[PDB]
């Protein structure tokens, strides 16, 4: 039982400090698909310039 | 006649029926059964695992 309660506090802990590092990731579910299509045009376009 | 529920999980117990029994004859009261009321823990052992699965 102690070891048991012992990693939880663990395991929490180091939860905790990562969601903190991942504060910019966690924004608005914009259609990562259409962002890739945008960018999928303008580098086409960007090789057909150069 | 306190038409044991056919579908209560927990059956009454010989003990049971025969307390009943003797508190319906005024043998017994029921302040004389609290007085003598154990606390005994019953199953401590049983209860601890089930704790630590939670936990896991």
């Amino acid at each position: 039982m102690s070891n048991s309660v012992e990693a939880l506090l663990e395991i929490s802990s180091s939860l905790k400090a990562l969601k903190e590092e991942c504060v910019d990731l966690c924004s608005s579910v914009t259609d990562g698909d259409k962002v890739i299509q945008s960018l999928r045009l303008a580098l086409t376009d960007f090789h057909q310039l150069t | 006649m306190m038409a044991a529920n056919p579908w209560s999980p927990v059956q009454p117990s010989a003990a049971s029926l025969l307390l009943e029994k003797c508190l319906a004859a005024g043998v017994l009261s029921q302040n004389a059964l609290d007085q003598a009321q154990l606390e005994a823990p019953c199953f401590s052992h049983a209860e601890e695992l089930q704790r630590i699965t939670e936990i896991k």
